[PDB]
DNA sequence: ATCAATATCCACCTGCAGATTCTACCAAAAGTGTATTTGGAAACTGCTCCATCAAAAGGCATGTTCAGCTGAATTCAGCTGAACATGCCTTTTGATGGAGCAGTTTCCAAATACACTTTTGGTAGAATCTGCAGGTGGATATTGA
DNA sequence: TCAATATCCACCTGCAGATTCTACCAAAAGTGTATTTGGAAACTGCTCCATCAAAAGGCATGTTCAGCTGAATTCAGCTGAACATGCCTTTTGATGGAGCAGTTTCCAAATACACTTTTGGTAGAATCTGCAGGTGGATATTGATGG
């Protein structure tokens, strides 16, 4: 049986969605949080389907920047695996945490 | 018969910014200079920024401009991202870029 | 109804001036117009708050172009300002 | 009522959890990320949710100032552009 | 039947033709079909448009008041087992609003005045055993025998105040017809020969017989005459096409005392400072106008007289306790002007006999509140105090261009220019603001600080106005001694001026009460 | 030539003897309250201005700069913020 | 007799200079009456806090004068507070004594 | 007297800054690259204030100025405002 | 007697952290400036308190910083700082 | 070193939502033209305060040593990546109720715009007061040995 | 657990700096009176948001297996830490004048406003056109298969 070893897939997918922009967190699931984000904040609210679309490219966008720079973290601590702490670093040196 | 934006050889709407920055009451008093000198660097930057984006489409055997190429364009140039450092493209992506030690050497 | 007004035919006739054969989108096109407006607004607050800084009261060319060399990232600038003056310079030319 | 339920405002839940690991996976490889352990889908889902309460509540409080009930994309605009998130493509 | 069918047709097939309103109405609703199995276990007579178009083509209605009265409870049982918010409820109002534009005119042609099936407002009750509030509306309340009722703290059959009681009906002589009483306006008092339909009286050439009980044979006073004269010039003076004549009658006076209240009764008149109860004279005038040859009431005022014979500093004042009126004056233009001289007439006639200082509390009422007239029209919008504190100069500035009046002031100003020093020098009026709240203070310059502060946050509310032997004699009227025993009588006998033809109903049956209290 | 300059100092002076009768500050610390309080003032002013020029209304009242603290001040001191700000609005009115 | 609008608010920061700071400020051509009194209340409550945390830190390290060094404490050492200064820096204030876990010895 | 005082910034200086950034142990590469980071914060600093400068048509630099720079670089600065 | 590498560190840890003072000599620091801006304009005059704030505020932002790198040492199982430490550090801020 | 099972690149061609091309209106811009106002150019000058230099002084620049930190080499439990079966729930097209966003009129409570009197904050000089910076004396964990 | 040393504190005492009190007055601030207008309510037109329906297949979800990366362990070169020794660059105070501001004049220049012309959107219909998406086959890329 013809067998990839471990990494090339990985790149694979990392030049496919590094050349295309399609949104990758799913419409229906992400829309959802919102409306229970914004129901714990206030009830009764409506949301347009422009405004849905900004936050999802938006957090999109926030995600595979703190991606990149927890990528940068982990290359920094000698690892090719993402961790925890690099995240943690990544945001208390970003200055949110 | 002539308006502002042919007098100075303006290319954005010289009354439409002047009009604009009068309308956020940035100040109670604007000169002439102002707006025409504003509207100037906005050709720049723009023109500019254009070229970037079409030498991208132009490199990805396109000739429609796409948000994909702005963002090709803006990060690409270093003066440009430092300008837009705290900017994010709508459906523009990210360059490519993968670290050494993730390729498998 | 009320009109939204756009720099779309400046921004269109820019981009024929500087490529004649090459289209526009959409999307791309509102990013310009808010990229267009953002730097319109950073320079017009910075400029503002300049006039405040000497007690001035007046929105002249200068401190329009020290918000520019401020904001614009050295080489831009450059250019920039001179554009401006040159654009200036015509204006003061009938 | 007569058309299915009554006011049926279906409170959510584990909506969280509809970021699905294939979707975190991807996210990370558009930032470049080779390996994902699994406690870092979880939180991702957490930063995640940060920052989209942050945002939400920014873009509803800006919109009960406008007196409205329905959430706009211009206040998102001005939440995200307040947050030091200066977005295009929307207005 | 045929005839009738032939009468009641067009409206039913203009319901039908609104689409896609009368949809949900045009077949039998089932509970299992629809998918609502609740609806027949509520309400306990099914029925629809079809039902009654069936009933039409047999020929089963013997008057029209059952066709309607199935109309509207169709309307009535889809509202009650629907939610506000759903469509089939706004089909129901509208198809409501059709019904009733188009049968109006309709039934009218048949003979009836009307063919609206009305209901009363709620009617609030009131307790008996602590003998002074009244049972809440739209709240849990204790019921024995229908006559006796009692709220929720009062005792420490259980029901919740929603109940309507539905207009009354009168039956014609030679029709038999179910005619509304307040439309038709037929009092039994007035005409105890007979109820007869106005098509009855033309088919015979009849006249019904002139009534005696009307406003104009009320006696006359000459407070009453001097308003109805003034109106009267003012109104031919602007020569309106819609103006009529206006009739003031004051139909009681009484005098009365007013006592002190004991927080200040220990402080002052023990003491030996101040009178222990002031006397004055109440009177109660109304104002009324001929509209389509019948009179309405449309306004009330309510003052207490303080004559020369009376104890500092409430001499020779006159205060405004109560004033109310309905907005069916016609022209509606003049109306407010209207209102302007009366309240500018009896301060000249107080002027004519020697009073010297006037009072107005300028407070609009509370949120279903009611002065003198019940049930206020839903259309009329109360005044607002700033609004009805300008109302009260406007009349003000007049009456000074008209010399009547020398100035007016706040109750504040008032106070600093007679520079006022101790409370007992403060008018003292039944039921105002200022003997109740000088009583709470004191429970709470020791005393004067505190009344000063007190008109300094309501300057603005309180109107003094700087301008005895009355020529009228006393009227004796219980039901008119105070706005309560009115009220009273409005809300037990289901008195309401809610509308025009309800208003006149209501002045008819006040102006019988009225004539037959002066016969003992 | 006497120039005057303004500042909040003598005012925090008086906050300071409220909140600690016995209590000083020196020149620097002052230097760093006076910094703090303007920075406070502008940074909400500016944000009163941004919800009016975004809302389309053209004056600034109470209900667009408590709007700016809702936004800007931490959630606690937002909260007690929008408490004082009501409570001195009402106070001033009633006056 | 003429009570001045900081007192008419019962507020000890005057609501006139944040009234005529605020025109001049040119955020507006019309400002409202209620504005500069919300405003000038709202600054002396940040004012209030920040001195209550700095005279407890004060009171914590034995001084009775309030220094730059006690108001970073108290700025910092209040996460609420923290974020609000999270991109400012203060004078003479100094760091929070902080050690990290793997620095410490054993 | 010397010249390059970026060299000038003695190297004890970026020790004792480590010593309050909690740094316990510094390379020998570090002063430097600490040197540069400083200078290159330094220009930044300068150049935008000596422009607010001529913008006053001042031939002297003010610490108001100084403000100025460094708040619009994101760091306000307190104490000379 | 020698105290063991560290603890020395340590206690100038705890003597910087509990103390405000300049640690750049005003000098050399007042001359680097003269130079920087002699780099864009001759012939400036600079205020002394405009020097103390260029100084305080250069040392608050590199003291953030070697926080910073520090946090960023530890990430991978150190205490020393190396010159990737700093580069992590400003990239992540995102300086450059 | 060759080779087979896959992913990649890419030329081509068709249907179409989006991009581009004229007509006509037109109110909101955009322009031109006086009367008005005042912000700042310009010159002279007082006064800060900034450049410069000498001596007192408080650390800064180098060599040693080895304790301990950093980094290379080895190993392995296990986990996370690769491939796959199953099906789900998200995606796309369509329609529709109607809550709610938004355009138009009215007009008043609240805003501005000076005129004026009041008090109130900013500044200069005297002189008393005071928290604290170091300096001296024990002296109390504490860490290397 | 003896012993050298940085440092918390118990105490102290002089002073730059913080605090108190009198006086002045231009600069603000509250009150007054007149004028102006921004948006609330009142009503209603109308775009679009929530909701329901139905089909279907793109990946979500789950399990399996093993590849190799993270984590642990050991140990050696050596880079920095701690410290003594020499000096030397810096801080502080005092002192000439380069320019930051205070004052006065006045003219080029920026509102205010009433017309009058120009045109940037833009409804609506028509033609044009770059590329989404599917097809097919040539071309690297991977991995472990013979030896």
């Amino acid at each position: 049986p013809h067998r990839y070893r471990p990494g090339t897939v990985a790149l694979r997918e990392i030049r496919r969605y590094q050349k295309s922009t399609e949104l990758l967190i799913r419409k229906l699931p992400f829309q959802r949080l919102v409306r229970e984000i914004a129901q714990d904040f206030k009830t009764d609210l409506r949301f347009q389907s422009s405004a849905v679309m900004a936050l999802q490219e938006a957090c999109e966008a926030y995600l595979v920047g703190l991606f990149e720079d927890t990528n940068l973290c982990a290359i920094h601590a000698k690892r090719v695996t993402i961790m925890p702490k690099d995240i943690q670093l990544a945001r208390r040196i970003r200055g949110e945490r | 018969a002539k308006t502002r934006s042919s007098r100075a050889g303006l290319q954005f709407p010289v009354g439409r910014v002047h009009r604009l920055l009068r309308k956020g009451n940035y100040s109670e008093r604007v000169g002439a200079g102002a707006p025409v000198y504003l509207a100037a660097v906005l050709e720049y930057l723009t023109a500019e920024i254009l070229e970037l984006a079409g030498n991208a489409a132009r490199d990805n055997k396109k000739t429609r401009i796409i948000p994909r190429h702005l963002q090709l364009a803006i990060r690409n140039d270093e003066e440009l991202n430092k300008l837009l450092g705290r900017v994010t493209i709508a459906q523009g992506g990210v360059l490519p870029n993968i670290q050494a030690v993730l390729l498998p050497k | 109804r009320s009109r939204k007004e756009s720099y779309s035919i400046y921004v269109y006739k820019v981009l024929k001036q500087v490529h004649p054969d090459t289209g526009i989108s959409s999307k791309a096109m509102g990013i310009m117009n808010s990229f267009v407006n953002d730097i319109f607004e950073r320079i017009a607050g910075e400029a503002s708050r300049l006039a405040h800084y000497n007690k001035r009261s007046t929105i002249t060319s200068r401190e329009i172009q020290t918000a520019v060399r401020l904001l614009l990232p050295g080489e831009l600038a450059k250019h920039a300002v001179s554009e401006g003056t040159k654009a200036v310079t015509k204006y003061t030319s009938a | 009522g007569k058309g299915g339920a009554k006011r049926h405002r279906k409170v959510l839940r584990d909506n969280i959890q509809g970021i699905t690991k294939p979707a975190i996976r991807r996210l990370a490889r558009r930032g470049g990320v080779k390996r994902i352990s699994g406690l870092i889908y979880e939180e991702t889902r957490g930063v995640l949710k940060v920052f989209l309460e942050n945002v939400i509540r920014d873009a509803v409080t800006y919109t009960e100032h406008a007196k409205r009930k329905t959430v706009t994309a211009m206040d998102v605009v001005y939440a995200l552009k307040r947050q030091g998130r200066t977005l295009y493509g929307f207005g | 039947p045929e005839e009738l069918r032939q009468a009641l047709m067009p409206t039913l097939e203009a319901l039908y033709r609104q689409d896609p309103e009368s949809l949900p109405f045009r077949q039998p609703v089932d509970p299992q079909l629809l998918g609502i199995p609740d609806y027949f276990d509520i309400v306990k007579s099914p029925m629809d448009l079809s039902t009654i178009k069936r009933k039409l083509d047999t020929g089963q209605y013997q008057e029209p008041w059952q066709y309607v009265d199935d109309i509207w409870l169709m309307f009535n049982n889809a509202w009650l087992y629907n939610r506000k918010t759903s469509r089939v409820y706004k089909y129901c109002s509208k198809l409501s609003e059709v019904f009733e534009q188009e049968i109006d005119p309709v039934m009218q042609s048949l003979g009836y005045c009307c063919g609206r099936k009305l209901e009363f407002s709620p009617q609030t009750l009131c307790c008996y055993g602590k003998q002074l509030c009244t049972i809440p509306r739209d709240a849990t309340y204790y019921s024995y025998q229908n006559r006796y009722h009692f709220c929720e703290k009062c005792f420490n059959s259980k029901r919740k105040n929603d109940t309507l009681d539905p207009e009354l009906f009168v039956e014609c002589t030679e029709c038999g017809r179910k005619m509304h009483q307040i439309c038709v306006l037929h009092h039994e008092i007035i005409w105890p020969a007979g109820f007869v339909c106005d098509g009855c009286l033309k088919k015979s050439a009849r006249t019904r017989k002139e009534n005696k009980f009307s406003a104009k044979r009320l006696p006359s006073t000459r407070l009453g005459t001097f308003l109805e004269n003034r109106v009267n010039d003012f109104l031919r003076r602007q020569n309106h096409p819609e103006s009529g004549e206006v009739t003031v009658r004051v139909v009681h006076a009484s005098d009365k005392t007013v006592e002190v209240k004991p927080g200040m009764k220990a402080r002052f008149v023990d003491s030996g400072e101040m009178a222990e109860s002031f006397p004055y004279r109440t009177k109660a005038l109304f104002a009324f106008e001929e509209i389509d040859g019948v009179d309405l009431c449309f306004f009330g005022m309510h003052v207490q007289e303080y004559g020369s014979d009376c104890p500092p500093p409430n001499q020779r004042r006159v205060y405004i306790s109560y004033l109310d009126s309905v907005h069916f004056f016609r022209p509606k233009c003049l109306r407010t002007a209207v209102y302007h001289e009366i309240l500018i007439g009896y301060l000249e006639y107080v002027k004519k006999l020697g009073y010297t200082t006037g009072h107005i509390w300028a407070c609009p009422p509370s949120e279903g509140d009611d002065y003198i007239f019940h049930c206020h029209p839903p259309d009329q919008k109360i005044p607002k105090p700033k609004r009805l504190q300008e109302w009260y100069k406007k009349m003000l500035d007049k009456a000074v261009s008209e010399r009547i009046v020398h100035d007016y002031k706040d109750i504040f100003k008032q106070a600093t220019e007679d520079r006022l020093t101790s409370a007992k020098e403060l008018p003292y009026f039944e039921g105002d603001f200022w003997p109740n709240v000088l009583e709470e203070s004191i429970k709470e310059n020791d005393l004067s600080q505190k009344l000063y502060a007190t008109m300094e946050k309501h300057k603005e509310v309180f109107f003094v106005i700087r301008l005895i032997v009355d020529p009228d004699p006393l009227i004796p009227c219980d039901l008119m001694d105070g706005r309560d025993a009115f009220l009273t009588l409005a809300r037990d006998k289901h008195l309401e001026f809610s509308s025009l033809r309800r208003a006149q109903w209501s002045t008819m049956c006040m102006l019988v009460e009225l004539h037959t209290q002066s016969q003992d």
